[PDB]
């Protein structure tokens, strides 16, 4: 059985814990708040008293801690020979992220990031179409990710860094990069009070224009809304020489209440976390490489920091290949 | 485990079954020439079968006699996690008292009433609690292109409870056979669509669950598809529907 | 000169029709036995007539916006005075009454139409345009569904045998099926719910009908009254022929869509179907081309809904000779 | 009413207008030779005008000067009753404080930024009450089948509001815009070309925007479409966009 050290005991860790176990892994949980004790008992997992103890005998570490702590936790696991899956964004700076990528490559350990969007059906199918040549040469894409934030942002993040919009932009930036390739130019306008700490329901809108090495262009809109009406909406429309494909998460899928307003028919498809951890587990057990690699984790961090800088300085940011 | 297949597309299911380990496909055939599968059933094989044609009830009974509970009827959409959600929501009163089932399916197979309507009736039977039918009315035509048999059909079922089902079937060369069913109660309605649109565009992309994988899982391991009695109820519906399409009047059962 | 329209009745439909006739450039005389016509006429600047006879005197057409059972005498009175007829659906309360009106209108050489509103709204008119111009090939199969919450009580009287509240809703779908696929030769229907009237606002019933057309095409028509206005109305259809399929869902977003945030002050229903309807009828009664619905269509609709109600009652299919 | 038309399809408009009661068309030309329309404007005609090519700013300013408040620019989606609903609802606070305008358009015409983005900017300008633009960023490419076949531009207004629009070429596109208005309490979409019917060949819905536009051109009040100053605002934005697509940096206005 694959052995996974899960660091953190918050909401993401709890979702990852359940998915690892559902994939067949054995897990040990460590968080610096002590809450890893009762978290592991709730799910039947192991509790470790330290990161070193959690890493001792581990095949992989799953870092589900605040972003600023990703850099040293990842570097510790890599030096110990433990492969890494890290929650997004990979690190708190593009420079920290590159350092993790280089260390993992020289130590020859696997390095993945949990870019969840890639593991849900509309986005995986979009990449499949584009990569198989079905759309021809990509030319133009619009992506929007919009949600009500139901918890407060308790960490400290400046407006210059993009604050809350950086969180929402990582989905769209990663999707555009996945679909159209390397981004060579970034422009963004950020609207709203975006620094954290910030409350549930804080409102902000960020509009980004990404130019890709191929010449394709992506418009990525990232939004936090005041109310869960709806809780989440994603939409996209992608055009190439071979045609166009579109998506709206509001469209009805397998289960649709047509009238009367019943609320007991919730269905959201397969959990992205089940799909994610299963694919990662398979990779760590010698299987094929997952749909996201170290260089993707690094690309996303670079894009969101260039967009934050563009919004702050009013300049477009060039990222030559 | 030894396995046999009865379907219009036997090479389809035989390929997926061989692709899994510890399983061996000893026979695969169409209901036109079912005997190699019947002898495999007598010899102990698990048999996954599509609904037989309305004309071959004695072949159906020969398969029941040969396999007993080793015979499993293929009804992919019954195995959706989405369908479990719908059944539970309705049983919990999410739409009030259930009165009416509607739905539509398109298939590439000729004779769409016998070929596609069982897939909708299977979903109806599950949610209706296996209620028996009191009358069946149907009409068919051959306007749309096909080889043999009707290329469009509508049937309405009146159940002894007073509940009503009514389904429309049509042939099309690029159809999937994936049904969409709508359950109407006196406080609302909910739709289960086994083949929703995932992506729009000039060539829309079909969403949905991996119903093939789920159905084969159950068959290699009593699940939510029709058991034998449910299949016989639906097959009797089908026979009555063909009779009604000819007489122009409902058939009493 | 201005077209002269006698409007009979002063209920809600009469009020909607009045606004549309005036918008079409016509001059209207309103009359109802209960006297409501005079305040209706005053609010819109139309003439209040003092009797049916005076409303008809010098009119080019009469718009009958009274309950169904009264259509027959009113229409016959109008025909005898040489006045053309637009009748609220259905044309009359029985097939026999409808035939007498159709026959009388022909013999007198005056126009006879019924206000089948569905034909005058874009999704259904476009579907018929596709079908009639050959873009679907030969029609094979169609499903139609008309569902609404009834936001006021049914105060008139109708029996379950007559199909009751289901008859009202079936008119839309039966007419649409006949319009797109041709004459209906066989009807089967199952009616569910307490359907007699008087009935309260929010009464629930479900009617499922299967129509066989002279061409062999088949349509499934579902008529529903719902418990809540969630939504107030939903219409859906799917029609298939040798040339392809055409689909519609009134829940699809159109020109105006609140995407998030719950705003309620963005209602937009499209152009008024009544403006489109009365302008087309105005043009006909003024000597122009015939509108998209004729006398034989109005009679068809009555025949089909009475066949459906009979089928629902006896448990037999009902044939309709061409 | 004396009217003149300046468009790429001048006879199509002249034929729709002439013979109408109280209406006569005194000049109709394309921007390639606009002198008779300028002359009609100086003599007092009202003029319906299409956005000019990027090289004719001087001729645009001449028309603004000759026609004054008798100049209307052709922007069909501005004239929808649906747009009046959207404008009113936003003004009444339906989405809270307006911050952002997004929008997409597809055209068959080459050079999609200059050719199609004004239809989007006109809708923004109406809702923003002519708010001045401060800075524009844009990118273009020729990936899809002279002149750019895809474009994205972002406009920063001096209010701090933001608009961002994407344009693309397709042979079967209609040029009808769809615009989304985002405020701090919600967002609302005006789609001038929604899908009315689905199937293999979807049908376009929408209003008769050309007829409403000509009705407003011939009418009395202030129409909902762009006047001369609005056209010049939008023209300047486009020219700055083309400059930004060349420099790779935002351009100041
Ligand atoms: C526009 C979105 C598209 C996602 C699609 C994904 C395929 C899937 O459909 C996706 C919808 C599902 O898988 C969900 C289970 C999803 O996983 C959960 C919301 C998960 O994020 C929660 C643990 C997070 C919270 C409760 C938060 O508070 C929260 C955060 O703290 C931070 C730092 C964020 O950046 C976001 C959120 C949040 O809530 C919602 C967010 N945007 C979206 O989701 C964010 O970006
Ligand atoms: C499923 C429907 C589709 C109609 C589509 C129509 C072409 C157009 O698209 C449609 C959307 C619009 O025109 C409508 C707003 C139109 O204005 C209303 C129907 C109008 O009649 C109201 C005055 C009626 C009421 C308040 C009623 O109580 C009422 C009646 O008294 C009677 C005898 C009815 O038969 C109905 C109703 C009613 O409410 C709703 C009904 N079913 C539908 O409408 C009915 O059949
Ligand atoms: N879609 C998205 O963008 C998204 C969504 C959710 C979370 N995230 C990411 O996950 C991370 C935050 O996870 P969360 O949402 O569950 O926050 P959280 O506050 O709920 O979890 C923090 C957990 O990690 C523990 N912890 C903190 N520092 C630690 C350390 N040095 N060593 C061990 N444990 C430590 C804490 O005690 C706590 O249990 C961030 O990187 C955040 O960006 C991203």
């Amino acid at each position: 059985q694959l052995e996974v050290a899960l660091i953190g005991a918050g909401l993401i860790a709890r979702l990852h814990l359940e998915a690892w176990l559902g994939a067949g892994a054995a897990v040990r949980v460590y968080s610096d708040d002590g809450r890893s004790r009762e978290l592991a008992a709730e799910f039947g997992a192991k509790a470790a008293g330290s990161l070193e103890e959690a890493l001792d005998g581990a095949d992989a570490v799953d870092i589900c801690t605040p972003t600023a702590s990703h850099h040293e936790i990842a570097l510790t696991a890599i030096a110990a020979g433990v492969g890494v899956v890290c929650e997004k964004p990979l690190a708190a700076s593009a420079e920290e992220a590159e350092e993790i990528v280089t260390a993992a490559e020289r130590a020859g350990v696997r390095l993945y990031a949990a870019h969840d969007v890639r593991f849900a059906a509309p986005y995986a199918r979009l990449h499949e179409l584009v990569a198989s040549g079905r759309l021809g040469e990509g030319a133009l894409g619009r992506f929007s990710f919009s949600a009500y934030h139901p918890r407060p942002w308790t960490g400290h993040a400046s407006a210059r860094s993009g604050g809350i919009l950086t969180d929402q932009l990582l989905h769209g930036a990663d999707l555009a990069h996945w679909v159209f390739g390397d981004v060579v130019r970034v422009h963004a306008c950020y609207q709203g009070d975006i620094a954290t700490p910030a409350p549930e329901g804080a409102v902000a809108t960020g509009t980004a224009v990404l130019t890709h090495a191929s010449g394709a262009i992506s418009q990525v809109v990232s939004r936090w809304t005041a109310t869960p009406r709806p809780p989440v909406r994603v939409a996209f429309h992608v055009s190439g020489t071979g045609g166009s494909v579109s998506y709206d998460s509001e469209w009805p899928q397998e289960v649709r209440v047509v009238d009367g307003g019943a609320g007991n028919f919730a269905y959201g498809g397969p959990s992205v976390f089940d799909t994610e951890m299963r694919e990662f587990a398979t990779a760590f057990a010698g299987g094929p490489e997952p749909r996201i690699g170290a260089k993707d984790a690094l690309a996303a961090v670079r894009i969101i920091h260039a967009a934050a800088e563009s919004a702050w300085t009013g300049r477009a940011v060039e990222l030559p290949v | 485990v030894k396995v046999a297949i009865l379907s219009s597309t036997p090479q389809a299911y035989a390929g997926a079954l061989r692709g899994l380990p510890d399983v061996e496909v000893v026979a695969a055939a169409s209901w036109d020439a079912f005997e190699p599968v019947r002898q495999a059933a007598e010899a102990g094989a698990r048999v996954l079968c599509e609904y037989p044609p309305a004309a071959k009830e004695t072949d159906l009974k020969a398969m029941i006699d040969a396999a007993g509970d080793r015979l499993t009827f293929a009804s992919p959409a019954c195995h959706g996690e989405a369908f479990a959600v719908v059944r539970k929501g309705i049983a919990d009163g999410g739409i009030g008292e259930l009165t009416t089932v509607l739905g539509s399916v398109a298939t590439s197979v000729d004779g769409v009433l016998g070929a596609a309507a069982p897939y909708l009736l299977d979903l109806a039977d599950a949610v209706l609690g296996g209620e028996p039918a009191q009358q069946v009315y149907a009409q068919t035509n051959i306007v749309l292109s096909g080889r043999i048999g009707e290329s469009a059909a509508v049937l309405t079922v009146r159940y002894r409870s007073g509940q009503v089902a009514s389904f429309d079937c049509r042939r099309h060369g690029s159809a999937t056979g994936l049904p969409a069913v709508t359950f109407i109660g006196d406080q609302g309605s909910v739709q289960y669509d086994a083949g929703p649109q995932l992506l729009g565009g000039e060539r829309p992309e079909l969403g949905g669950e991996d119903l093939e994988a789920l159905m084969l899982k159950d068959f290699l391991g009593d699940g939510p598809g029709p058991d034998g009695q449910a299949a016989l109820r639906t097959f009797r519906i089908i026979q009555a529907a063909y009779e009604s399409a000819h007489t122009g009047q409902p058939v009493d059962l």
